[PDB]
């Protein structure tokens, strides 16, 4: 765009601001405009940059595969097409913005991911309790991890339990002491 | 078990990798960023030299220094953050020394999973590995149990042990291994009334 | 995946999720929202003019509501001088200027170069000082034949 | 995301950063790593068992009382009644990380500070666990150390009557047992009250939780400090790039645009800096409070005032926003009486 | 002294950056030794208990 002599990028929506007659541009905290009046309209507009929205790509190994899962946090699904601005982009990415695998979790919109009802161990963590993995026809799929294997205690005010037998286990422990030692 | 798990993946000693790479990485990115202009006509000094002269070239010599200059200084400040994780990681690794291999820890957890019996150091490359022998139960089996015993009006509580019952008789064990004992007045000792 | 190769600066990618930079949207569109003015700016009253003022008095015009198409100058007028500070020749095309002033004297050819932001001389000094931080363009030429 | 905090949609900036791309890989490097670390932190702390233990159903504990900081099931939530207390002391600067841009779009992102984050490219990323998935390995850590005392730690999770646990740890003190089963009354009693008056000491003071809403305000200030710092001009004719790409042509430009771009990635690296010197220290917290899960909650521990002031009977972990809160049962010793000794 | 102002605040604003710089190093040094002094004084409170 080009605002009487404010040239800049972006996307131009309608403005609830009230200029004084005296007054043609707005400021935020950064000091970059965000409000601009309209030369031919007097007409309040303001200015939001394009990009917008953290991007995640989740991968198995390209050795692997070659398939992706995308993860648009801070929209909803509905909303996925016009916060990326899906139709000027890559029929690629538009396959990507809708698809078919779209799945709402906390963290934002996951697309490209198939979304299972199972729960294991998290193998690469998305956020908010979700995971996804490579698995089997393999595919990458989506779902809330595992904390562990249900468990109960069967107690009673006048029962114990008293081991009978025992292991001898030995485990490793590493530890790093020390780092390369550099000059300059 | 513990020798075929380590001959045989490979990822095992991650830490200790990982430690290695990020320095590696670090030296690798220092060296990469002399191709930065930081504003300068050029990222190498001879080409300025060449084209300019001393007045025109001093601009631009010093838009290098700066920036050169603060690529060492992140470095360095990097790598005493480092410095700082690794030696705090060494003095655990200190103190695990002292403590396990050299004693034994009733510290739940410090040492292994388990009661610690007895650790063994062994050196990794920029690294410890320490074995630590631990003592898990297993095999547990349910009783009935009481916290004291009345005999002549009197309570009795167990030295050390726990009063459990097989069904019908009533012994003393110990309360990690199932060793049971008939109740006496060496296994016991007596305090006070029933009622209580 | 290739916006992850890019960010990441290899051709392989190792398992996991990645934070990416934002490749995907490119402009490729043009807005121009200029005022609505119509009148050509007065290039004849300031620069065609039968007698410009004294060094010592020298005269002040404001200039509003007029479109700045210097390019009419073109044809009649030739500058010896055309120095501009705070904005580049090239951009004046593009700009739309909120308080246009038009300064105009007559001096000495050889005084030319002490109308200039932090210059000194007997111009610069006793007839007419510019500001340090001076935001505007300075326009001579040669009048030999009218002066 | 450098390219957006620095330039901002600008490609004649993104062609002038490119000369200074490394750093902005190196940054990111940074955040990635402390990110990846704050997840382990939260592990290291609360996954510490595996078995997730479900509370007993029917709660015969002696006189015990632990329905304050067991869960209950009528709250959506798996969440103690302390524990609630614990989230509505803390105050966090936005929750639910997803701020959609149809929410952000118009005035109000001038408006809101959490807005002109996400559009300079500061985003907060969610954490792997969520307060339910805390919430459900506290209440695991609660009901194994209630049910089972300190074995479940060890190995096999072997039930025990909790009275007779209590007699364990009252011999871990130098306590003979019969001095608990005599006054199991009073005891439990004394327990009550003390899980009372944290309660309502909870419920009454709101500056209890001092330090972790103090992560959180500094975590806070330091993201809007990095916004505010994009109003400086750093020795250029103006503090927006804008200005500078209408006014400048572009060899006038690039001198402009460089000062911007050197102060702007100052400002980055400034910030990270001091986020990995923060990351630094919480870790050190969270590994110390991974050793009071393991040694104290887990365990009785002998370490004079590690666990409390007294002598350590036994600990109880409740989860708080960021954090972790014990609670430290202590036996302390009172109304000394004079007497003549002997060697 | 020998510079007018337009010609003045490029040098000047050489020398703040450069000092800020310095202080900037001085600070972030300072961070990290408070905190190994930090570490040391909680094993110095350890210690002590
Ligand atoms: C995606 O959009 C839907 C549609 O509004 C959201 O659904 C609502 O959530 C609110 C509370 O946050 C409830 O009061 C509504 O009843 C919900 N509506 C429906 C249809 O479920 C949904 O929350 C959004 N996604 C996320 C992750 O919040
Ligand atoms: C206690 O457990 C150990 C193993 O941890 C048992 O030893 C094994 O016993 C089985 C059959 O009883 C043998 O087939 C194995 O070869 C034994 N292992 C070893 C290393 O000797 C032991 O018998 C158990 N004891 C009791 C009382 O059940
Ligand atoms: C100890 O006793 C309890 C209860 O008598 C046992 O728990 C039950 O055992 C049955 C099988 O007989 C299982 O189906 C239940 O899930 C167990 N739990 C409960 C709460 O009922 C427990 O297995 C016994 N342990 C040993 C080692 O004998
Ligand atoms: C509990 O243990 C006692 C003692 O070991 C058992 O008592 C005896 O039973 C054995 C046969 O199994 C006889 O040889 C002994 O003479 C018995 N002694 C006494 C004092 O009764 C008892 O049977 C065990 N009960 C259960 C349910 O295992
Ligand atoms: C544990 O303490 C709670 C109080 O914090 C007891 O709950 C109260 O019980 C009475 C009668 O049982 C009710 O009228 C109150 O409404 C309860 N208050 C709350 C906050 O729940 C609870 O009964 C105690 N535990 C046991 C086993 O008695
Ligand atoms: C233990 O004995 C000492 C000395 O006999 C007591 O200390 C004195 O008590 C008087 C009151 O009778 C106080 O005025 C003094 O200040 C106390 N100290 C000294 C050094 O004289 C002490 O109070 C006794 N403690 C108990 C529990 O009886
Ligand atoms: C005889 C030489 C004495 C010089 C002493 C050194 C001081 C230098 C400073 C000023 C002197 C230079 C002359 C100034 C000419 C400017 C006259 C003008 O602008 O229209
Ligand atoms: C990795 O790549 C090699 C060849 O480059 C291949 O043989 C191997 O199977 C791959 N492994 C995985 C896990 O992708
Ligand atoms: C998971 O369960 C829900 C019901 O709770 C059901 O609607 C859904 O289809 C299931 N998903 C799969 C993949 O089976
Ligand atoms: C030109 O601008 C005026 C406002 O000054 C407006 O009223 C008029 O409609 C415009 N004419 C157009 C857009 O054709
Ligand atoms: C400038 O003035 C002269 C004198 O009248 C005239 O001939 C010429 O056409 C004028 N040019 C312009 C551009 O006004």
């Amino acid at each position: 765009f080009n605002f009487n002599g404010l040239t800049g990028t972006g996307v131009l929506t309608e403005s609830n601001k009230k200029f004084l007659p005296f007054q043609q541009f707005g400021r935020d905290i950064a000091d970059t405009t965000d409000a601009v009046r309209d030369p031919q309209t007097l007409e309040i507009l303001d200015i939001t940059p394009c990009s917008f929205g953290g991007v995640s790509v989740i991968t198995p190994g390209t050795n692997t595969s070659n398939q992706v899962a995308v993860l648009y946090q801070d929209v909803n699904c509905t909303e996925v097409p016009v916060a990326i601005h899906a139709d000027q982009l890559t029929p690629t990415w538009r396959v990507y913005s809708t698809g078919s695998n779209v799945f709402q979790t906390r963290a934002g919109c996951l697309i490209g991911a198939e979304h299972v009802n199972n729960s294991y161990e998290c193998d690469i963590p998305i956020g908010a309790g979700i995971c996804a993995s490579y698995q089997t026809s393999q595919s990458i799929i989506a779902y809330t991890m595992s904390l562990g294997a249900e468990n109960s205690v069967a107690y009673s005010n006048n029962s114990i339990a008293i081991p009978t037998n025992f292991t001898i286990s030995v485990t490793t422990e590493i530890l790093p002491v020390s780092m390369t030692k550099t000059s300059v | 078990k513990i020798q075929d798990s380590l001959s045989s993946t490979a990822s095992a000693l991650g830490k200790l990798q990982d430690v290695v790479n990020q320095n590696a990485q670090a030296l690798n990115t220092l060296v990469k960023q002399l191709s930065s202009n930081f504003g300068a006509i050029s990222s190498v000094l001879n080409d300025i030299l060449s084209r300019l002269d001393k007045v025109e070239a001093e601009v631009q010599i010093d838009r290098l220094i700066t920036g050169r200059l603060q690529s060492l200084q992140t470095y360095v400040t990097q790598q005493l953050i480092r410095a700082a994780e690794i030696r705090a990681s060494a003095n655990l690794a200190a103190t695990k020394m002292s403590e396990c291999v050299l004693g034994q820890s009733k510290r739940v957890d410090f040492c292994g999973k388990g009661y610690h019996l007895m650790s063994f150091p062994q050196s990794a490359p920029h690294g410890v590995v320490f074995l630590h022998v631990t003592y898990v139960p297993a095999q547990e089996k349910n009783f009935t149990t009481a916290p004291a015993i009345c005999h002549d009006g009197k309570a009795h509580f167990p030295r050390e042990g726990v009063f459990v019952s097989n069904g019908t008789h009533w012994f003393v064990t110990q309360r990690n291994f199932y060793e049971p004992q008939i109740i006496t007045t060496d296994n016991t000792f007596v305090s006070g009334n029933c009622d209580v | 995946l290739s916006e992850t190769k890019c960010t990441l600066k290899s051709f392989t990618v190792e398992k996991g999720i990645y934070q990416t930079s934002n490749f995907r949207v490119q402009p490729t569109e043009s807005i121009v929202r200029f005022p609505n003015i119509t009148n050509l700016c007065p290039f004849g009253e300031v620069f065609n003019a039968t007698r410009f003022a004294s060094v010592y008095a020298w005269n002040r015009k404001r200039i509003s509501n007029c479109v700045a198409d210097y390019s009419v100058l073109y044809n009649s007028a030739s500058f010896s001088t055309f120095k501009c500070y705070g904005v580049s020749p090239t951009k004046l095309n593009d700009l739309c200027f909120t308080n246009v002033y038009a300064d105009s004297f007559v001096i000495r050819g050889d005084e030319v170069r002490q109308i200039a932001p932090g210059q000194t001389g007997k111009i610069a000094d006793y007839n007419y000082k510019l500001p340090d931080d001076f935001t505007g363009c300075v326009i001579a030429w040669n009048s030999n034949n009218l002066d | 995301d450098c390219t957006m905090y620095i330039c901002g949609d600008s490609t004649e900036c993104s062609n002038l950063l490119l000369q200074y791309g490394s750093f902005c890989t190196q940054l990111n490097r940074a955040l990635t790593g402390i990110a990846v670390e704050q997840d382990k932190n939260t592990q290291e702390v609360f996954a510490q068992v595996k078995q997730i233990y479900k509370t007993p159903p029917i709660k015969d504990f002696g006189g015990f009382n632990f329905s304050q900081i067991l869960p209950d099931p009528s709250k959506p939530s798996k969440r103690s009644f302390i524990e609630d207390l614990l989230f509505n002391k803390v105050t966090l600067a936005d929750a639910g990380f997803i701020k959609q841009y149809g929410d952000c779009l118009g005035d109000i992102a001038a408006r809101d500070l959490i807005c002109a984050q996400k559009f300079n490219g500061l985003t907060v990323l969610p954490p792997l666990l969520t307060d339910e998935m805390i919430a459900q390995y506290t209440s695991a850590l609660l009901a194994g150390t209630i049910t089972s005392g300190w074995t479940f730690g060890a190995g096999a999770a072997l039930q025990i009557p909790f009275a007779m646990q209590m007699a364990y740890r009252f011999n871990g003190i130098g306590v003979t047992q019969n001095v608990l089963y005599e006054n199991q009354k009073l005891i439990a009693n004394q327990f009550n009250s003390a899980i009372g008056k944290i309660q309502d000491s909870l419920s009454s003071t709101a500056s209890a939780l001092g330090k972790l809403q103090d992560v959180v305000n500094q975590n806070a200030q330091a993201l809007n400090t990095l916004v505010k710092q994009l109003s400086s001009n750093f020795g250029a004719i103006s503090s927006v790039l804008n200005d500078i790409l209408s006014r400048l042509d572009k060899v006038e430009a690039e001198v402009q645009i460089d000062r911007l771009i050197t102060g702007r990635l100052q400002s980055l690296q400034t910030y990270v800096t001091q986020q990995l010197i923060r990351a630094a220290e919480i870790r050190a917290s969270a590994n110390l409070a991974a050793t009071k899960m393991s040694e104290c909650v887990l365990g009785q521990s002998k370490r004079v005032d590690f666990c409390g002031k007294g002598y350590h009977l036994m600990s109880f972990p409740q989860s708080a926003p960021h954090g972790v809160v014990f609670l430290h049962v202590t036996y302390v010793p009172a109304q000394e009486k004079n007497f003549t000794t002997a060697p």
